[PDB]
RNA sequence: GAAGUUUUGUGAACCUUAACACUUAGAGGAAGGAGAAGUCGUAACAAGGUUUCCGUAGGUGAACCUGCGGAAGGAUCAUU
RNA sequence: ACUUCUCCUGCACCUUAUGAGAAACCAAAGUCUUUGGGUUCUGGGGGGAGUAUGGUCGCAAGGCUGAAACUUAAAGGAAUU
RNA sequence: UACUGUAAUGGACUACCGUGGCAGUGACGGGUAACGGGGAAUUAGGGUUCGAUUCCGGAGAGGGAGCCUGAGAAACGGCUACCACAUCUAAGGAAGGCAGCAGGCGCGCAAAUUACCCAAUCCUGAUUCAGGGAGGUAGUGACAAGAAAUAACAACCUGGAGUGAUUGGAUGAUAGGAAUCCAAACCCCUUUCAGAGUAACAAUUGGAGGGCAAGUCUGGUGCCAGCAGCCGCGGUAAUUCCAGCUCCAAUAGCGUAUAUUAAAGUUGUUGCAGUUAAAAAGCUCGUAGUUGGAUUUCUGCUGGAAGGCCAAUUCUAGCAUCCUUCUGGACUUUUACUUUGAGAAAAUUAGAGUGUUUCAAGCAGGCUUGUCGCCUUGAAUACUCAGCAUGGAAUAAUAAGA
């Protein structure tokens, strides 16, 4: 009540993250560029991902050095909102990290080359005209590019340049083009979209299919086109969003188990 | 009989709560009555008093007298009966001890052999089994 | 009933009985150990008086 | 308030007295060497988990995505824990089982199989006297219950008399004394 | 209450007849009294 | 821009009356059950010695009795 | 009017059931653990009690609705000797 | 209708104006030993009872009311007032709010230390550094859950493997170190010098007429004392009392009391009963309510894609006169119903994987003289009436009657 709530606790948290039941009450917090649900704070990236950190005081320890950075930019804040589709750069070590879904449901830092990770991919949430008559995108990510191309609509996909502000190659939103889902039930999953329904009042959903031709549904909020019909402008985590059976999943785990 | 046709949850729901309150027992929880009535609180056990050091004779066919002591709950001041388990004790009480009193087991109603609805588990504290033990 | 039948005679038969010691004998098996001499007895009434 | 779950292993038949079951029973304490009635009615628990599982899933149907998981998950843990004989797999099979099946494969009979113990009370007190090498580390408890890649590899601790260590302490007074 | 069984006089019994009319003459009487008394 | 002040609204608190709710005293009256054995009958159970019983009405120490119309759960499944 | 024969609709009656029932008995009390044609009302051990209080109908007598405290291990059904 | 007011919509409020709104499908009022839900207990299925309490909402800070500051409060570890309690006063006055953490009084059947620290988990700040009775660690703790000591083996009478204190030699309970753990102690796990022969380091708690497993035993008592959940024992020989001996049941637990669930097909939708046992309104009309007869493109042959198994079973195009406006949606009366799909927090629950020594648990681990370690590591998945969407030929409502 009264005002916003400065905690947040264990359990309580998102189940992707992945923090254990034991070991703390609390959890960390992430307000940023992203969602609370549809992101993962720094902290959890470093010690409960990557395993550079131990604790929560170690991360501290890192990030006022000025080593990490997100989108070229240093972020001092240990609970920063790193949400899908971010870059994360480190000086020492010389790697770099693109969030990813990952296909059981979670985020996992990709690793990528060093020419990969100055752009990144922005799905345009609408277009809009601010002052003095000027056009305007804004994206998921809560950024706005201004002057745009007549060209680019809503719910599609755009290459930032990152080392500079500026826009590099669109991208389309039609039959027959690559498209992540970042959201709900099919989650880290990658298909083409074969048809959307419109529904004329709320709610529009999305048909598409997977590469080995199975068949699935979500709205367009969390359906979020990569590139164009077969290809893709990004590199993909293992098994590129198929999602493979339950026994499937089974078979293959512990076949490797045994070694 | 009964309606059977999909539409009659009404006849069916509304028969139940109506006729659930022809059973005894039922009534003995759903009631109101059941927290004025007892001289406990709807409780396990409850402290007392006793006021007097009474006997009683069981009903035919058996015959003699079966030593109870009259107490008013400290909570309500309400007088009962409680009969004094094994082989004398009787000694024990002392007018105006505290004893525990607990439930005879049969939910009020009566026991064996008349009016008599509780039994009294501890006097001062120490308990009936210790003493007729004698540990 | 009738409140004045007299408590005279309570603790008749308590203080009347004669007593008498229980006998010291050896301990009996508890446990694991005392179901082994259940088994055996048994396979190789219970209770058959004179 | 702290987020531990917790269970109960076994629980109490609803006869406390019947001939027919109180015979039964102490067979099975006589036959495996048992503290109490607890330890026989908590296999019976633990057989009724696996039982009623095998019950929900034998209803359905042989090509049900549901079944060919969860029955081949079950069958895998009956022949890891040699329950039930790996020439028959069949989902048929684990209604089968009974008590004296998880009896024997304990660590009290496992001793004893193996021979090493010489009778049953006796298999009960090496295990718990801190001997008896189960793999790699010792093993202190009776109700182990072992999983048939395991069963050559019990042998004797390294530590201890039987093992090959310093001789407990009494056969020391008797040699110092000496 | 008693409804049918009301007069069963399954073992000796005063008679339901005469023990409708003994409570109507305790009621009436209850009446008259609890009138007086206004 | 202070103290003070005008008129509004928000409005605690207290009081009068009334109603509703819940405990609680009461001379006397009149129920039910319990005793454990008393006094007076004999009503019912057999055609229980006037068959039993119902509804209603009146009367009498008490069970009960009688009037009118029913029932067999009757003591008759039955005779121009 | 009567005789012989068929049809529905009545009050019943006799005989019998691998139909039912605790049994007495029952063409319904059958087709009900091989349990679902449709629907209305009522009952949950025996008293206390068809009482108390409140309501409502009645000119009254009383009718309809209708409790509790406490009490009790049996009340009750059909056949057998 | 038109102001006003608000962060904005509103009878939210004010002027005039109309006479409406809800209710037998339960309005209005009363009771709750009522915060709601996620959930918990309960061994067929259907259910019944509980949910103050780990998470998510809600409300409150003795009772009511008012208000400042601020992004956000009608805030109480902020202020003003009255009421109810209560502290100091030199008697003029001043200050108080433990349903925060300990602790005490009082109520009760009923509940712990006035302890140590920010090391973990997170949060606030001008912030790598400061602070935190949030939180964590220890003490009390038979509320509870899990594991399992109280012996084992020999040689030396019953003989068809058990007994027999007859001797006999072969691990921790305990007490103190070591290192480990810990913010600092402590416990666990390791290894250590001592450490059991009536293994005195001694297992108890309820029973022994029936139901209920287990003595027509032996003393004492004599309808007494007492037992007895129910039926029943006791009046001088007690298979039930008070003892002793022996045996039974469960066992580090077991008995009792109250509430609750199953048993209860004794609340009955699945699933009871109503001639005589409890119970068919004295009898007809009747509005809701419930339930309602038959009937409207069925059959046949030729493909196509799949398909289990040594052609069946799915789904689908044609042709028997079968739309079209275009290049997937519009029309087919409308829903219910069923199917698939969306979206819906975790914890708990079921459940995949994994030797926490087993186990309750937990979400970890597992390989390996290799060092930018690897398994491009795991932590799956299900479950969550009404609402949104969709394929469909029956069934049932419902509509109608160029």
């Amino acid at each position: 009540a009264r005002g916003p709530r400065k905690h947040l606790k264990r359990i309580a948290a998102p189940h992707h993250w992945m923090l254990d039941k034991l070991t703390g009450h609390y959890a960390p917090r992430p307000p940023g560029p992203h969602k609370l649900r549809e992101s993962a704070p720094l902290v959890v990236l470093l010690r409960n991902r990557l395993r550079y950190a131990l604790t929560y005081r170690e991360v501290m320890m890192i990030v006022m050095q000025r080593l990490i950075k997100v989108d070229n930019k240093v972020r001092t804040d240990q609970c920063y909102p790193a949400g899908f589709m971010d870059v994360i750069s480190i000086e020492k070590t010389k790697e770099n990290f693109r969030m990813l879904f990952d296909t059981k449901g979670r985020f996992v830092p990709h690793p990528i080359r060093e020419e990969e990770a100055s752009y990144k991919l922005c799905r345009v949430k609408k277009v809009v005209v601010g002052p003095k008559g000027v056009p305007a995108l804004i994206t998921h990510d809560g950024r706005t590019m201004r002057y745009p191309h007549p060209s680019i609509k809503a719910h599609d996909c755009i290459r930032l340049d990152l080392n500079t502000g500026k826009i590099v190659d669109t991208l389309k939103f039609e039959a027959g083009n690559m498209a992540m889902v970042t959201g709900g039930h099919n989650v880290g999953r990658v298909g083409v979209i074969v048809h959307r329904e419109r529904h004329l009042g709320g709610f529009d959903i999305i048909h598409l299919r997977d590469a080995k031709n199975n068949e699935f549904a979500t709205r367009i909020s969390n359906v979020f086109v990569i590139g164009k019909g077969e290809k893709a402008w990004i590199s993909l985590p293992k098994e590129k969003g198929i999602r493979l059976s339950i026994m499937e999943n089974r078979q293959v785990l512990l076949k490797k188990q045994q070694m | 009989g009964k309606p059977n046709g999909i539409r009659t949850a009404r006849k069916l729901r509304s028969r139940r709560r109506v006729q659930k309150w022809a059973d005894k027992t039922y009534k003995k929880a759903h009631l109101g009555t059941r927290w004025k009535a007892n001289p406990f609180g709807g409780s396990s056990h409850a402290k007392g008093i006793v006021v007097e050091k009474l006997g009683i004779e069981a009903k035919q066919p058996n015959s003699a007298i079966r030593k109870c002591v009259r107490v008013q709950l400290i909570k309500n001041g309400k007088k009962i009966t409680a009969f004094v388990p094994r082989d004398g004790s009787l000694n024990y009480i002392d007018e105006n001890d505290e004893v525990l009193v607990a439930g005879f087991g049969r939910s009020g109603h009566a026991v064996g052999d008349p009016g008599v609805r509780f039994k009294v588990v501890k006097v001062a504290g120490a308990s009936l089994l210790a003493l007729f033990k004698e540990k | 009933g009738k409140v004045h039948g007299s408590l005279a005679r309570a603790g008749k038969v308590k203080n009347q009985t004669p007593k008498v010691a229980k006998k010291e004998k050896k301990k009996p098996p508890t446990g694991r150990a005392k179901k082994r001499q259940q088994f055996n007895r048994r396979f190789t009434g219970p209770n058959a008086q004179t | 308030k702290s987020y531990r779950t917790y269970s109960k292993t076994a629980r109490s038949p609803k006869r406390p007295f019947e001939k027919e079951r109180l015979d039964q029973e102490m067979k099975l304490l006589g036959e495996y060497g048992l503290k109490n009635k607890r330890e026989v009615w908590r296999v019976q628990y633990a057989l009724a988990k696996i039982r009623s599982a095998a019950r929900e899933l034998l209803t359905l149907e042989e090509k049900d995505p549901r079944r060919v998981f969860q029955g081949t998950a079950l069958l895998r843990r009956m022949v890891r824990l040699g329950l039930l004989g790996e020439s028959e797999q069949k989902l048929d099979y684990v209604l089968g089982l009974t008590v004296a099946k998880f009896l024997e494969r304990r660590l009290q009979t496992k001793v004893f199989k193996l021979g090493l113990a010489k009778s049953i009370h006796h298999a009960r007190v090496l295990i718990r006297q801190r001997h008896i090498r189960v793999g790699k580390h010792i093993v202190d408890i009776p109700s182990f219950m072992v999983r048939v890649d395991s069963e050559k590899h019990v042998d004797y601790a390294i530590t201890s008399p039987f093992g090959g260590g310093r001789p407990g302490r009494v056969k020391r007074r008797s040699l110092k004394g000496g | 209450a008693h409804g049918a069984s009301r007069y069963k006089k399954a073992r000796a019994k005063m008679r339901w007849k005469w023990k409708k009319k003994r409570t109507r003459r305790l009621q009436r009487k209850r009446r008259k009294m609890r009138q007086r008394s206004r």
